[PDB]
């Protein structure tokens, strides 16, 4: 009964830190082992594989993995985490001399290094002449996280990281909105623990 | 090979027989059908080592397959049900685990086509307070009221697709979470320098490609038939 196990469906790494994605297998005889990467709405790309040749296997872009029989492991590493490393990673193993079986996947999230945070909540108006608006919570660092709404008529998105290449500038943001006319941007993120210095323009 | 799959996208009602086709050019003995679902990785449905050699994988229930030729391996959903909504991938292998994957089939199974609905799309303009505070300008696109969750959102500046400065939510949210057939919402941000937003010559468009009905689906409602289509919203830059 051969299997492959990846630890954690979602993992974080700080921008610039060592990348470590863990994979363990249960085969008695050593198997062939594979690491694949998948970007959004994209297919599977092979990074590297262990095919009973070298134990230290090297792949594209600084990826490596060492096959360790004594700990039944084949962990994927890269020396430094870059924003372009954000993807889902799958470990896989040969099985029954006839197929590859896949682990469940781990999505790697890269936490940008935000040296000068400028947390703020802004109100944005519809380009067309409704008075519809949304609220944008932006420019907070890595220690802020955004909580789900506790009010079923207010919608709040997960934090997303954008990378403005023109300015070599990354920033976090979350969006909130509601069809209540009274809903105010000062209250939109009241269920989240926000920075004490968040900017709330009048 | 060039491993190719058809169709690339498909929406179907429940209870229908649906066929996916994998074709290769290299004539490898070994061909496979997998499905991918979030948190489960890729699970093997069926595989084949030659014409009329067929082997079950771990999730073969509800599916059948045929190996019509060295080059062709067909997958059928025998009577589609909603939990067969998935990304489907065929693969070939050589005799040394050299896999080649097709580019995938995104399949959505819905109970009732009457609930299909294209998005409404709006762009929200950058705040003056952001521009003053940061000398940057964030546009937000909101796509709302769509069903099923089968869209692609992109941004277009002066007629060319952009990727820099963009973040799109990785999955839409449910407008009515308690409902099995809730409509969905999706947001995206495009951030530019303030001076670029302040140029009234610059044109910003978010585009949402929606996958829905086709021309041969029946439609009995008064509202617009919710066919596969593009819905966009736009804003022009401005100084005042």
């Amino acid at each position: 009964a051969q299997s492959v196990t990846q630890l954690g469906s979602h993992v974080s790494v700080s921008e610039g830190a060592l990348v470590l994605l863990r994979c363990n297998y249960s085969s008695s005889v050593p198997p062939y082992l594979f690491w694949y990467v998948q970007y959004p709405n994209q297919g599977l790309q092979l990074l590297l594989k262990y095919t009973s040749a070298a134990t230290l296997v090297k792949g594209i872009n600084g990826f490596e993995a060492e096959f360790k029989k004594s700990e039944t492991s084949f962990h994927l590493t890269k020396p430094s985490a870059h924003m372009s490393d954000a993807a889902e990673y799958f470990c896989a193993v040969s099985e029954q001399d006839d197929k590859i079986i896949f682990g469940k996947g781990t999505r790697l999230h890269i936490l940008p290094n935000i040296q000068n945070p400028d947390p703020a909540v802004y109100q944005l108006r519809d380009s067309k002449s409704s008075d519809k608006s949304v609220c944008l919570f932006t420019d907070f660092d890595s220690q802020t996280n955004v909580s789900q709404s506790k009010d079923s008529d207010v919608y709040i998105t997960d934090k997303c990281v954008l990378d403005m290449r023109s300015m070599d500038f990354k920033s976090n943001s979350a969006v909130a909105w509601s069809n209540k006319s009274d809903f105010a941007c000062a209250n939109a993120f009241n269920n989240s623990i926000i920075p004490e210095d968040t900017f709330f323009p009048s | 090979a060039d491993v190719t799959q058809t169709p690339r996208n498909r929406i179907t009602k429940t209870g229908k027989r649906i066929m996916l086709e994998c074709s290769q050019t290299k004539g490898h003995d070994r061909m496979y059908w997998y499905r991918q679902d979030p948190g489960l990785g890729l699970r093997l449905i069926y595989y084949s080592f030659d014409v009329k050699d067929i082997n079950k994988g771990e999730i073969s229930d509800g599916y059948s397959v045929s190996r019509q030729a060295q080059a062709k391996f067909s997958l059928s959903l025998e009577s589609a049900i909603p939990n067969q909504t998935a990304l489907y991938f065929c693969a070939t292998s050589d005799e040394s685990y050299g896999y080649t994957f097709g580019s995938g089939t995104r399949l959505t199974v819905v109970e009732d086509l009457n609930k299909v609905s294209p998005p409404e799309v709006a762009v929200f303009e950058p705040s003056e307070a952001e521009i003053s505070h940061t000398q940057k300008a964030t546009l937000v696109c909101l796509a709302t009221g769509f069903y099923p969750d089968h869209v692609e959102l992109s941004w277009w500046v002066n007629g060319k697709e952009v990727h820099s400065g963009v973040c799109t939510d990785p999955q839409p949210l449910k407008e009515q979470p308690a409902l099995n057939d809730s409509r969905y919402s999706l947001s995206s941000r495009l951030r530019v320098s303030a001076t670029f937003w302040q140029n009234p010559r610059n044109h910003f468009r978010c585009q949402v490609q929606f996958y829905g009905l086709s021309e041969n689906d029946e439609w009995t409602q008064d509202r617009a038939k919710p066919v596969t289509q593009i819905v966009s919203a736009e804003a022009w830059g401005r100084a005042d």
